[PDB]
């Protein structure tokens, strides 16, 4: 899931 | 040879699971190859890094599914413990992952020697497991996890802010993680903007002299960096 | 009582486990469900289904990814080529082996029975097949031989129960027949068996679609889908 | 996946 801000690793 | 055979092994076994998207048996294959002693290389540190994230990647969202059912178990039902035991299944093997990669990052990876770029990647790498831990955390505990993770990025901060220019993948993957860090687990959201602004803004100053190695991963973090930035402020 | 709640908490924990996609953990959940001693309904068969399919489904695509970087390391290509592909790829089939033997016993202890409505039977007796028929994609030799008789006995067995009890248009039979006519293009090298199954499988269902209600219709037609592209496949050339 | 032709799992 329900996050909608990314994180490097989302890569 | 018993170590260098073996450790080649490991690491040709390690892509043949990526490649299977076995990814817990290419966490295991790693860790073994770390434990030969000797240093990874930037493709090594690469398997690692994406072996363990789709390992505890998946674990997360688990969680993440668990909890939420677990927040609305009282409302409507369930009614029982299920919920809850099972989260609390998942969260222990969680933990579990953490703790493993934490132990071979303070065990064979995070030397005072190297190169700026693998010191702030094991570093950077530190600061996401203990995030990861203290996206489940309760109580005092998360404290002491959120400092270790705030003490591991801004050490590495520190460094790539010193020893690598603004547009350098790992350092943008660096700040990019770091404010995360400030928006969701120190609920900072006021550093978290100003961090990934002045991230994304320093960045963009510098993108004419960005090598076309880096061109594609510095300009992916960067989109990443403004897309958080467009739903940080907006709300 | 006590059995009841404690079946309860494991297809509550299987359904928990499902939507969290632990399909290990829900395959776990679901045996001890059967373990239980009760009948599976129509909507448990599936949680048990979608659990082990995923599971073992999961295995068989590294299988066929290791598999293929085997033959072309073993082809020179690669040039100098190690044992490492050949020991990843039997431990995921000991892997593989190991989950559709633990099936098959479950099948054979807790679901095959002589009683109870035609679908239960059929899809059953169809789950003993396919998981035969997924030993059969990694055997080799007399092993392979003995596993592809088992599994042509069990979707005989089905075939035989949905012919006799179920109506052509029968969702469960028509994925009987569909699973079978696959068997018998891959796996017994019988491609006109295959071809001549699959044809008469479509036909003597979509005569009886006028018959369908809006639902059936749908629930008939996806699989007569899947027959018809096979069908194109197999028929049009090799 | 290699293989075109399918069954009813998927």
């Amino acid at each position: 899931n329900y996050r909608r801000y990314k994180s490097v690793g989302i890569l | 040879g018993a170590m260098a055979m073996e450790r080649a092994s490991l690491i040709q076994k390690a892509k043949l699971a990526e490649q299977a998207e076995r990814y817990e048996d290419m966490a295991a294959f790693m860790k073994g190859a770390v434990e030969k002693g000797e240093e990874l290389s930037c493709e090594e540190r690469n398997l690692l890094s994406v072996a363990y994230k789709n390992v505890v990647g998946g674990q997360r969202a688990a969680w993440r599914v668990l909890s939420s059912i677990e927040q609305k178990s009282n409302e409507e039902e369930e009614k029982g413990p299920e919920v809850r035991e099972y989260r609390e299944k998942v969260e222990t093997e969680l933990q579990g992952v953490c703790d493993t990669v934490l132990g071979l990052l303070d065990s064979h990876l995070i030397k005072e020697a190297g190169d700026a770029e693998s010191r702030v990647f094991y570093l950077k790498m530190k600061g996401d497991y203990y995030r990861y831990l203290a996206e489940v955390a309760t109580g005092d505990d998360k404290k002491r996890i959120i400092d270790s993770a705030r003490s591991a990025y801004q050490e590495a901060m520190d460094i790539s802010k010193k020893e690598m220019p603004p547009t350098n993948p790992i350092r943008l993957g660096l700040a990019l993680n770091f404010s995360v860090f400030h928006y969701e687990i120190a609920n900072s959201p006021e550093e978290a903007i100003s961090l990934a602004k002045t991230t994304f803004d320093e960045a963009m100053a510098d993108l004419h002299t960005l090598s076309e190695d880096s061109y594609k991963d510095s300009t992916l973090i960067m989109q990443l960096l403004r897309d958080n930035l467009t739903l940080w402020t907006a709300d």
